[PDB]
């Protein structure tokens, strides 16, 4: 009910690696596109963890 | 009746006057597809209800 408002943003959404490593759970989203995080920056993405 | 289906992405896009009949999956995420094609390959195609 109270979940998280952090504004993560404004960073590097790398995934390089994370993608490949088999033990992550997951990091693709359909949002903009799996691929088109790396580079690109959240104008004020909150995480709600 | 679920006999008529619909395609659910084309790694290309449309093209006037054309019929695509092929039927393999492309490495999207969660689980992309085994090999080239087989299981855990969510279908291009879906029917409708």
């Amino acid at each position: 009910y109270a979940w998280n408002r952090k504004r993560i943003s404004n960073c590097v959404a790398d995934y390089s690696v994370l993608y490949n490593s088999a033990s992550f759970s997951t990091f693709k989203c359909y949002g903009v596109s799996p691929t088109k995080l790396n580079d690109l920056c959240f104008t004020n993405v909150y995480a709600d963890s | 009746n679920y006999n008529y289906l619909y395609r659910l992405f084309r790694k290309s896009n449309l093209k006037p006057f054309e019929r695509d009949i092929s039927t393999e999956i492309y490495q999207a995420g969660s689980t992309p597809c085994n090999g080239v094609e087989g299981f855990n390959c969510y279908f291009p195609l879906q029917s409708y209800g």
